[PDB]
């Protein structure tokens, strides 16, 4: 039943800084093959060139 | 999934069938067929002999 709402105060470390995280490039998302009702469904390529990896 | 076709009914030439299902790449089934042959079903009617004289 029902929808659990819940507000998260997230931490700091959680909140690992975008300056500080690995950049990539260029991304794009291909859908591969998608299944109408399945558990996993969509095959998405997602081509991005990495100039900061992670 | 569940396909179906109609290959040739001369034998040796080969029937490519290529189904194509969520995720697989083309499976290409290759048909071929040998010796399918009536075989009414029959009765006999006759023997087919000879005749003989008793004197």
């Amino acid at each position: 039943v029902g929808n659990i709402p819940v507000s998260m105060d997230i931490a700091d470390s959680a909140f690992t800084r975008l300056t500080d995280a690995p950049v990539i490039s260029e991304l794009t998302c291909t859908v591969s093959t998608c299944t109408h009702s399945s558990d996993f469904g969509g095959i998405a390529v997602l081509s991005y060139k990495v100039e900061k990896s992670g | 999934y569940e396909h179906t076709a109609i290959i040739p009914n001369q034998v040796g030439f080969p029937y490519k069938a290529h189904v194509a299902r969520e995720g697989y790449s083309p499976l290409t089934l290759q048909m071929q067929v040998i010796e399918t042959s009536l075989e009414p079903t029959l009765n006999l009617e006759y023997i087919t002999c000879d005749y003989k004289t008793k004197v």
